[PDB]
């Protein structure tokens, strides 16, 4: 479940966290990329460009382009608990 | 309809909202109830960051949904 | 020569292809495939106005939203070789 | 800045625009200059169809860039 707006984590040491700002397949590449906006600057980050072409705009050195298949829904936020369950939701559907 | 807003520390508040309310509207309601400035608020639902000019309806946010509030305290 | 992204003029790989503009790209919950939501050039009975499995991902006119695997798409070849009035390399005149 | 708009027949108009110009404003300028109703104009740049509510800067259009104009039939 990865769309523009998704909080994503990149598996690494340490894992990067960011928000997906762009999904697409640049010319020459055989797989779909996500453009992430990171919280902090990174070496090798751009401001929204990939191989010279701009795909979105963010702060300097905060854009990271990664294969979508290498992103996962951010595990930290996936772990937060709703106030109301699906059991309660099912109950609401009936009464 | 009622939604919940839960801080990362687990403080929970109820809000009365409408599907047509904007995210910016929801942040103003949180400011009014809890005192948190809206420009400090980062609202998360279903693994996505909610952007200011969209509506709750746009994100298909239903009655009794829980939004999570991360503060940009920097 | 410009790849595929939101806004791209695309053709679906069929014989003959049909054409649409990419309005949304994403992997919906419960799918392990990246999809393109297309706005078709011409109405199609049954097509939606931008919804997929009950979720709205963009708004088109009724009958012209179609969701396909991005891998089923390529740049619209009708317009992929349009030429500019001027080009950077021409500045060289020695 | 100055951009070009070129139809599929080579007919070309030159427009003075700002990066902040919306695509709809560009379409209105095209109608003023050549009389083509905006609803018929498909503006294309870098393989993409330009949408009314975005700006030229949203598409990284440059000085002397060429937008292509395809008419809906």
């Amino acid at each position: 479940g990865l769309e523009v707006g998704s909080l994503a984590e990149v598996k690494e040491n340490p894992p990067f966290y960011g928000v997906i700002r762009w999904i697409g397949q640049p010319p020459g590449l055989n797989e779909v990329l996500a453009g992430l906006e990171l919280e902090d600057e990174c070496a090798g980050c751009t401001d929204g460009t990939f191989r010279g072409t701009r795909y979105f705009t963010c702060a300097l050195k905060k854009a990271l382009f990664v294969k979508l298949k290498s992103c996962r829904p951010d595990s930290r936020f996936a772990s937060l608990q709703p106030v109301s369950n699906q059991i309660e939701r099912c109950n609401s559907l009936a009464f | 309809m009622q939604i919940f807003v839960k801080t990362l520390t687990g403080k929970t508040i109820t809000l009365e909202v409408e599907p047509s309310d904007t995210i910016e509207n929801v942040k103003a309601k949180i400011q009014d109830k809890e005192g948190i400035p809206p420009d400090q608020q980062r609202l998360i639902f279903a693994g996505k960051q909610l952007e200011d000019g969209r509506t709750l309806s746009d994100y298909n946010i239903q009655k009794e949904s829980t939004l999570h509030l991360v503060l940009r305290l920097a």
